[PDB]
């Protein structure tokens, strides 16, 4: 099990074996989750080809950076950016803590980088749940990999 | 069934042998056989609508513009560009946009989306400099491949867009006129195949019209903001280019920090001693002169251009007349710009005008119309109801006017003025000119007196001032 | 209804996210004007209490009515507050130390009551807030809060455990429903 597995195929896949079958617990209605996709809204919007991703510095200072701040500052909530690497998260939050003067967000959201200690952790966990946007799962920064998968 | 299906040329008219019966025309003629004019072809929704098509047998195979980069246009220019998109060549042919927000553009888009071998109609070579500097980021090879075609040399695949040329026509080194049936067309003299027209109200005259009749024209796009002059021949322009894809871009969808909210007024001036006695009895081309010299008018003028110089606005005033703008401009002691002035002289003032908080007011000819950088103010006016287009006065007000600081999202934060002479053939141009401009979408209204050019120091304060400049403009 | 004495300090959030056109004209104006409608319903079911006046703004805490038992002052306050708006941030701790330094005071049969109408997401205050937080609860003032689309733990904390009273409202309608449920007194 894994929480959802619905479309079943993979684990089959994976096993090359054929498991019984089933579906037990009773499940909720949808309209308690909505799970939304961003990738512009005019037709001038063209800076996210993705290419190289890696490497395209003005697909991440458009919506990359940009939405995200325009989202956050927005719905002023406790939210968590959940990012592909490291370096991503790096170029995109210009941060207290910046890797070049020329980066695209100004705004209070908190890190989470690697040697990440189990006291410190907490610290962040502690702000995120307290108050404000930012804390660790508040307006924080994280790789998606990384140790804030384990959750509170 | 058109697999066979032979179709010609003879002098301006397309002949179709052992036919299919295509829908909407006359049959029979005088041969068994349908014929219609080559400017026709353009109706394909007639035949589209019936289900029928056609084959290009007569085809040339050598190869065409790539053009894959792409840049971003403003919000209705690209919803424009998808419309075009959506309705191809069978409802598609013309797009209106000032010449001031992205025009140039438009033509390079439209070139590169609709990527054809292409001939660039321009009215002004200083229009295809400006083209070939917006064109930089499609161009092959940067500066390699881009190159002039008109009455001193032609070279290169490329250039403003793809080879652009002028309508002129003074002899046989002017540029489309002449060449109209050398190169152009897919479908019969089929070396090239997409016409683009710039400044498009251009060729619809009398003269200039036979360039797009006499040809087939495949793919056809005309770009413009004054469309037509004041006779209006626009009927034409649907069957000659195509119908119109777009008009709007109405300031009312970019105010709050984007452009400008424009009042626009009309003002009627009374008419004082002598001036009608002498308007009523002369009906010759002089007449022009009493009513746009009316000295209640200028003392209107004058108040207003005072009015706006006590806010430190900046103001262009126009007069369609060198006389009028000498006369008006020399009282006031304000530049003014004109042809026989030279471009050191106006590039002085401009920069001055722009730059300088001392120089607030400036007067301009005709000359600003037509391939030119007319500078930013908040004020515009005019000094009479001319014979231009009152379309090229939303033109030129739209390409001149912008928000004042502080002010730029109220209701209005730059101003339009056109001075009227009451009980003369000045004020014929109103109801048009009305209609015209709320139909634009701009808020427009009728300033009939002002009690408080009672209240100060103007010109023409006596019967013998006015009777001085009346001989003057008699004479 | 007559049978004790109430002492309520109603505290109003004006900071910057008040401004906001999210609730009619703006928060800030659609806020005091229910809360207008309160005070004269609240001292109408409670003619023998007490209301005292404090907003938090531009990081501070500010008292816009003394405490007293005449309601005239309090919507005369809530009229005057509306010109000079909201701007910054909270002050919460200042708040309920001003309003602890009043309640305090007050004699054994009375209620002890603080509203709040909160739009923010944290306050400015150094302060260690849960020490407060303990003292409220042993000096039994009660505190209430209103929010506006926010659930931030350190403030629904603070209600619960001073008596249990964190409300969330999205509507006009359900501000008239919140402050009118507050207008309701205690039993003796």
């Amino acid at each position: 099990t894994s929480g959802t597995l619905s479309p079943l195929d993979i684990y089959p896949k994976i096993l090359d074996f054929h498991p019984v079958t089933m579906a037990t617990f009773t499940m909720t209605l949808a309209r308690v989750c909505l799970c939304p996709m961003i990738i512009g809204r005019g037709n001038d919007q063209v800076a996210i080809s993705s290419k190289f991703e890696t490497r395209e510095d003005i697909a991440v200072i458009r919506n990359y950076g940009n939405l995200l701040l325009e989202m956050s500052a927005v719905v002023p909530d406790g939210i968590v950016a959940f990012f592909t690497s490291y370096q991503y998260m790096e170029s995109t939050v210009a941060s207290w803590y910046e890797q070049g003067i020329l980066e695209n967000i100004q705004r209070n959201k908190l890190l989470f980088i690697e040697t990440q200690d189990g006291a410190e952790t907490s610290v962040a966990l502690e702000k995120y749940q307290e108050a404000c946007e930012n804390g660790r799962g508040a307006i924080l920064l994280s790789v998606a990999r990384g140790k804030v998968s384990e959750g509170i | 069934i058109p697999m066979d299906l032979f179709d010609f040329y003879e002098q301006m008219d397309k002949d179709e042998e052992e036919e299919e019966e295509t829908q909407t025309v006359s049959f029979e003629v005088k041969q068994e056989m349908i014929e219609e004019l080559q400017k026709r072809c353009i109706h394909l929704e007639y035949p589209l609508l019936a289900e029928y098509d056609f084959r290009n047998d007569s085809v040339n195979p050598d190869i065409n513009i790539d053009l894959k980069p792409t840049a971003v246009l403003r919000p209705y220019q690209e919803k424009s560009l998808r419309k075009m998109f959506g309705n191809g060549r069978a409802r598609s042919g013309v797009i209106v946009l000032p010449c001031g927000a992205g025009k140039s553009l438009v033509g390079v888009t439209a070139a590169c989306t609709v990527r054809k071998r292409c001939l660039v109609l321009g009215n002004s070579a200083v229009s295809v400099e400006q083209w070939k500097a917006q064109f930089k980021m499609w161009s092959t090879i940067d500066d390699s491949q881009i190159c002039r075609f008109t009455s001193d040399a032609k070279d290169k695949p490329i250039g403003c867009s793809v080879a652009i040329s002028t309508y002129s026509m003074l002899g046989h080194t002017t540029k489309r006129s002449w060449e109209a049936e050398r190169v152009m067309e897919w479908l019969k003299t089929q070396e090239w195949g997409l016409m683009i027209l710039d400044e498009v109200h251009t060729i619809p005259a009398k003269m200039f019209r036979r360039v797009l009749t006499i040809v087939q024209a495949h793919c056809k796009l005309g770009l413009t903001a004054t469309l037509v002059r004041e006779d209006d021949k626009i009927v034409d322009l649907n069957f000659l280019i195509g119908p119109k894809l777009y008009e709007a871009n109405w300031m009312e969808l970019q105010n709050n920090g984007y452009i400008a909210k424009v009042q626009c007024a009309e003002v009627w001036c009374p008419m004082s001693p002598e001036f009608y006695r002498e308007y009523v009895a002369i009906k010759t081309k002089k007449r022009i002169l009493l009513y746009t010299m009316n000295p209640n008018k200028f003392r209107a003028c004058q108040f207003l251009i005072k009015f706006h110089e006590r806010r430190n606005d900046k103001i262009i005033v126009f007069a369609d007349n060198v006389f009028a703008l000498k006369e008006y401009a020399i009282r006031l002691n304000k530049p003014y710009i004109y042809g026989p002035t030279s471009q050191g002289e106006r590039m002085q003032i401009l920069q001055n005008f722009k730059h300088n908080p001392k120089i607030n007011t400036i007067f301009i000819s005709k000359v600003g119309d037509t391939s030119f950088d007319l500078p930013e103010a908040n004020v515009l006016i005019q000094i009479s109801s001319h014979g231009g287009s009152r379309r090229q006065e939303a033109q030129r007000l739209g390409r001149v006017l912008r928000a004042k600081k502080g002010m730029v999202a109220e209701e209005y934060n730059a101003f339009f003025y056109s001075l009227v002479s009451q009980d003369t053939q000045e004020m014929a141009y109103s109801t048009k000119r009305q209609r015209f401009l709320v139909d634009q979408g701009y808020s427009f209204k009728v300033i009939t007196k002002l009690a408080g050019m009672e209240e100060e120091d103007l010109a023409f304060s006596t019967k013998e001032e006015q009777q001085q400049l009346l001989q003057k403009v008699l004479a | 209804r007559l049978g004790m004495m109430r002492h309520l300090y109603v505290v109003v959030d004006g900071s910057r996210t008040m401004e906001d056109q999210d609730l009619k004209p703006n928060r800030l104006t659609c806020t005091l004007k229910l809360l207008e409608y309160f005070v004269e319903e609240y001292f109408d079911q409670n003619p023998i209490s007490q209301i005292g006046i404090i907003v938090t703004k531009s990081k501070r805490a500010e008292k816009l009515t003394e405490l007293s038992g005449n309601p005239r002052k309090h919507i005369t306050s809530l009229k005057k507050a509306v010109d000079m708006t909201c701007h910054g941030e909270p002050s919460l701790y200042n708040s309920l130390s001003i309003a602890m330094q009043t309640l305090k005071h007050m004699p054994g049969h009375t209620s002890r009551e603080v509203l709040i109408i909160f739009s923010s997401l944290t306050t400015c205050d150094p302060s260690n807030i849960y020490d407060l937080i303990k003292t409220l609860k042993a000096a039994k003032i009660r505190v209430s809060v209103i929010g506006l689309s926010a659930e931030v733990r350190v403030c629904t904390v603070l209600a619960r455990e001073t008596g249990g009273t964190y409300h969330v409202i999205l509507d006009e309608s359900h501000y008239k429903e919140l402050l009118t449920h507050h207008v309701s007194p205690p039993p003796a």
